[PDB]
RNA sequence: GCCUAACGAGCCUGGUGAUAGCUGGUUGUCCGAGAAAGAAUUUUAGUUCAACCUUAAAAAUACCCCAAAAACCCUAAAUUCCA
RNA sequence: UCGGAGUACAAAAAACCCUCCGAGUGAUUUUAAUCUAGACAAACCAGUCAAAAUAACCAUAACAUCACUUAUUGAUCCAAAAUUUUGAUCAACGGAACAAGUUACCCUAGGGAUAACAGCGCAAUCCUGUUCUAGAGUUCCUAUCGACAAUAGGGUUUACGACCU
């Protein structure tokens, strides 16, 4: 099993984009981070898939 | 299997004397590798009391405890740290019941 | 160098050579022989 | 290994003979000590 | 290095130690901690802070970093809104 | 420390044991 | 050969600070390996298992009772085990206070 | 190498052979209660105890006091034992521990606690606000009488002193009333002592109020030896205690160098000392009765301070100790660039020449 | 193989004072103090650092070090730190 | 290359083509912020902790956890992203951006710092002596031998060492 680098982008409309590592067979990931510009609990979506 | 000195190999019981036990087990004592004896309860209490009253009976007041334990004329350079245990009957393997 | 113990006696310093020689046991010898003695 | 030596304190305990055979006074120790060195300091520890 | 030059004679320097190092009027030179731009994702917030950190430079250090520089690096600088002018002099060094 | 009389103050396996005729 | 990897240089796991010795806020008392010297009072813990002092003072070793957290399954189910005579001992390193936390100073007097 | 213990290992009284023949406790709770006691004992070993300030362990309590209460204990227990057969037979107490609701009056359980063990109490009380220690060192006593203070603030607010309150000079301004119960048989001294506030000595204390010669209950007639003053605190260093004290003295006695006059605003005739002042008379007086509160500073302090003593203010504050530095050294290495900030005197751009 | 007495590629001149971590050599007198290896390295025939050592200069504490103290099954000679 | 245990028994350190386990990542949500005292460790590069001070949420709410938790990893430069990130069994793992065999046709600079011959150290192997009798010898240990074992000596062989050339 291999596991895959996905670039994470804010939804509170400033530009933020931070790497986790996620699993290849699960699904679209969606947390909730902290952004420093913001200072609130920002929704973070997957954009961008870096390395495998 | 390691042996030390001291230590018994065969133990032997019955209803007869030791002196047919002796003569039959001194060829077994003289075949192994260290000197072996056939030793008697009587005669293993024989030489430790003996061994004893040759210590307390030492006419020189100079002795290998004496000498290593209070580090006499530095000799902890030449001995090691076991010969403070060993009290000079011990060297290497060597066990020489003579020297007190 | 030899290990600490070995099968060839282990021939030993000088100065504990001479330890070993200071420290030899001696018997007491009484003043007068207890068999001819009365 | 070679290290310093532990001296036990049950050699400095004076023998009642001790103060006869050196001349000691076994009530009042002496004041002051008088040390010559005899031995030479080489083959011996940095110590 | 090159002690003498061919054309002028004089002694040249490194651009290696300029594009990387940033000299102080004390003496003290100023770098970057290595990997700062490498591999941010493994690496903790403590450690990615440690990296992004600037760094001082020892006395063997700066004392080669000196030999490799020329003398017009070590000049009094007063530069306009310069970040390191409140930093370009020593002060209550009891040595 | 194993010099100090407060050696094994700390032993505690010799009371609890975790490892028919 | 047939062993391989056993090349691994020591981590410096062990007592940095004695009974006496003066210390500040901040510097590292003990590093440990698994828990071998307890914080006691004034001295803090890190998550790699280190023991910082926490007050500027002198510091203690000190030999006292172990009570552990409820939460620690392991650790509860040893307390449960034990005999009813049977009380548990660790050792902990403490800071005593040297400095006092502050003072009175008459700044204006109107 | 190995030493030997000085006294007992703690677990080598029990067996290490036949592990389960011996009892276990299951309870961590059991162990909470053996680890706490077991904590109590004075071991041969160094403790956090010995280490962490025990104000000097066992300490040898001088009793300068008056005569516990001599109660019949057999009798006192069969009254005790009565009421309490009396209190289980009623099946309405039944229902009313079961069904969880019941209610107790806590007037009167104060008023219970007051008579038995509110002198021991108060008295826990005062030794550990430190009291007997700067007063009267290591000697102590039980505040064997009950006594209230109590200040009037307006025409029905009434605020009450008990021991280690907290009362704002806006309600201490005046002067307060003294309750204890007491015959006409003996005579009574009240001493409103500030223990923390002197400026110049540290070691010395104010008087706030002395009244002495008290017959009986009626502290108004007793003779008026130091007027009352209003608690006065600086506006930095907050929470002086302030001590109500009671001797019960046997002889009338009068004092031509206690004396003090009638506005008397001079702090250096307010200047006492509770020791020696009990060392003068300690054949006549005993204390019998101790009530003390804490206090802060407010905006009625000001007023004590300017129109009654004739003073400028003193404001004070709370200034901790500068932060710890190391030794500069010329070329460090592995620091940051704010590592010469430490050192910095003034955040100010200085040029020596230009 | 042979190519003017040396041919796995002639000889001469120039680059050329080729470059060698490799070998050899290094020239007057006297005095002071004086070093045997931890780390990397196409690196273990060498370098670059640290620890030591030399010449000057500032200071103030340096060795030796009684207690007390440094882990949990068992463990020696003994170590650390300190008046 | 990195980690765990013994070697290295009690602060640290400590080597071998010494003896044994592993690592080049998985699972889950608790998705783990900014700043700054003082420290451990270390040649340098790196690595580790971290109180106080801000913001997030119980409205005075900063350790991601588990699998022995320790190792689970790579420096500049340069490339692609573009506003802030990533890229190597660069595994010879402090890493040359990209390079194999053979030379008995060989050459030079050196080395006894390093092998083949001899010499030397040791006696594993080899060769001699003796101690012991179980057993062979129709009886019968020792006429002739003599298993399992012991002890001493020689330096003939093959090694092992790498000390003079
Ligand atoms: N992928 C990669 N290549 C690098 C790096 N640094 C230098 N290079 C070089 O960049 C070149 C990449 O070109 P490629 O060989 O992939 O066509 C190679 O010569 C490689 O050695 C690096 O950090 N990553
Ligand atoms: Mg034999
Ligand atoms: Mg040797
Ligand atoms: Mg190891
Ligand atoms: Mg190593
Ligand atoms: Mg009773
Ligand atoms: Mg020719
Ligand atoms: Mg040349
Ligand atoms: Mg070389
Ligand atoms: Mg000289
Ligand atoms: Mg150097
Ligand atoms: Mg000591
Ligand atoms: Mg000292
Ligand atoms: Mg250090
Ligand atoms: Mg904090
Ligand atoms: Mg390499
Ligand atoms: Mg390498
Ligand atoms: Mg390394
Ligand atoms: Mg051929
Ligand atoms: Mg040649
Ligand atoms: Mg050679
Ligand atoms: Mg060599
Ligand atoms: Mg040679
Ligand atoms: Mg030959
Ligand atoms: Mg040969
Ligand atoms: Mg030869
Ligand atoms: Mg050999
Ligand atoms: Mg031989
Ligand atoms: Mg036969």
């Amino acid at each position: 099993s291999k596991t895959i680098l996905v670039k994470m982008m804010s939804q509170a409309g400033t530009g933020f984009s931070f790497n986790t590592k996620r699993s290849r067979l699960r699904e679209k990931l969606t947390l909730l981070h902290y952004d420093p510009v913001v200072k609130k609990k920002v929704l973070f979506v997957e954009q961008k898939k870096i390395r495998s | 299997t390691p042996v030390k000195a001291g230590r018994l190999i065969v133990e032997m019981g019955g209803r007869c004397e030791f002196k047919e036990v002796q003569g039959f087990l001194d060829l077994v004592a003289h075949k192994l590798p260290f000197p072996a004896k056939a030793v008697s309860r009587e005669t293993l209490e024989k030489m430790r009391k003996d061994q004893e009253e040759r210590e307390r009976n030492n006419q020189n007041p100079w002795t290998f405890e004496r000498i290593a334990t209070a580090n006499m004329l530095g000799i902890r350079k030449v001995l090691s740290p076991y010969d403070l245990t060993h009290k000079g009957r011990y060297w290497g393997k060597f066990y020489t019941p003579e020297r007190v | 160098g030899s290990k600490a113990v070995t099968r060839h006696r282990r021939v030993m310093h000088f100065e504990r050579q001479k330890l070993m020689a200071v420290t030899e046991y001696i018997p007491p010898k009484p003043t007068i022989n207890p068999r001819c003695l009365p | 290994k070679f290290t310093r030596s532990r001296i036990p304190d049950k050699v400095f305990q004076p023998s009642p003979e001790d103060h006869e055979k050196y001349g000691g006074d076994p009530q009042y120790p002496h004041k002051l000590h008088i040390v010559t060195r005899i031995k030479s300091t080489k083959r011996r520890p940095y110590w | 290095v090159t002690y003498f030059s061919s054309r002028k004679g004089k002694r040249k320097t490194v651009k290696a130690v300029i594009y990387r190092f940033l000299r102080l009027h004390s003496g003290l030179w100023l770098r970057r901690k290595a990997g700062y731009k490498k591999k941010l994702w493994k690496k903790t917030a403590a450690r990615k802070r440690r990296l992004r950190e600037f760094v001082f430079c020892n006395k063997t250090q700066s004392k080669l970093l000196d030999k490799m520089t020329t003398s017009f690096w070590k000049r009094r600088n007063w530069y306009a809104d310069d970040p390191y002018q409140k930093y370009q002099d020593r002060t209550n060094l009891k040595v | 420390y194993r010099s100090k009389p407060t050696h094994g103050i700390g032993r505690y396996k010799h009371l609890v044991k975790a490892q028919v005729r | 050969s047939k062993n391989l990897g056993g090349k691994s240089p020591g981590k410096r796991f062990g007592i940095k600070k004695m009974e006496g010795h003066y210390v500040h806020a901040g510097n590292i008392l003990a590093t440990q390996r698994h828990f071998r010297w307890h914080p006691g009072a004034h001295v803090g813990l890190g998550k790699n298992k280190c023991l910082y002092a926490l007050e500027e003072g002198v510091v203690r070793y000190t030999k006292e009772v172990y009570v552990p957290n409820p939460s620690n399954s392991e650790a509860v189910d040893l307390v449960t085990r034990l005999p009813q005579g049977a009380v548990l001992y660790k050792t902990f390193v403490h800071v005593v206070p040297a400095k006092p936390e502050g003072t009175f100073k008459l700044v204006a007097m109107l | 190498r190995r030493a030997a213990p000085l006294g007992p290992m703690p677990n080598e009284d029990i067996d290490v052979s036949d592990l389960e023949r011996l009892k276990k406790y299951r309870s961590f709770d059991r162990y909470r209660r053996r680890a706490e006691q077991e904590a109590r004992k004075p071991h041969w070993w160094r403790t956090y105890r010995e280490h962490f300030g025990e104000e000097s362990g066992p300490k040898d309590r001088v009793d300068i006091g008056l005569p516990p209460p001599k109660v019949s204990r057999t009798q006192q227990l069969l009254e005790r034992k009565q009421a309490l057969r009396e209190l289980r037979a009623n099946v309405e107490e039944e229902r009313a521990a079961r069904l969880q609701t019941a209610r107790i009056p806590l007037e009167a359980v104060r008023a219970e606690w007051e008579r038995t063990c509110g002198p021991y109490h108060k008295q826990r009380l005062a030794e550990y606000c430190g009291l007997y220690r700067d007063l009267f060192h290591g000697a102590t006593f039980v505040p064997r009488v009950p006594l209230h203070v109590a200040y009037a603030v307006g025409e029905d607010d009434l605020m009450p002193v008990y021991h280690g309150n907290e009362v704002t000079p806006t309600e201490a301004a005046q002067a307060p009333e003294v309750t204890y119960e007491a015959d006409e048989g003996s005579l009574w001294t009240l001493l409103l002592t500030n223990l923390d506030g002197h400026l110049l000595e540290p070691d010395a204390e104010y008087v706030h109020w002395l009244v002495t010669n008290i017959p009986g209950n009626r502290v108004t007639e007793g003779q008026e030896t130091c007027p009352y003053l209003p608690p006065f605190p600086a506006r930095g260093s907050g929470f002086h205690r302030f001590a109500f004290l009671l001797f019960k003295q046997d002889k009338r006695i009068d004092f031509s160098g206690d004396t003090r006059p009638s506005p008397c605003y001079q702090l250096a005739q307010r200047t006492f000392h509770t020791f020696d002042f009990y060392k003068k008379h300690q054949d006549a007086m005993t204390p019998a009765g101790l009530a003390f509160f804490q206090c802060r500073w407010d905006d009625s302090v000001t007023r004590v301070f300017h129109q009654l003593l004739d003073m400028r203010e003193p404001v004070f504050e709370f200034v901790r100790p500068p932060p710890y530095h190391p030794k500069q050294k010329r070329f460090p290495h592995r620091q940051p660039l704010r590592y010469l900030d430490r050192y910095r005197d003034s955040h100010e751009p200085t040029y020596g020449i230009y």
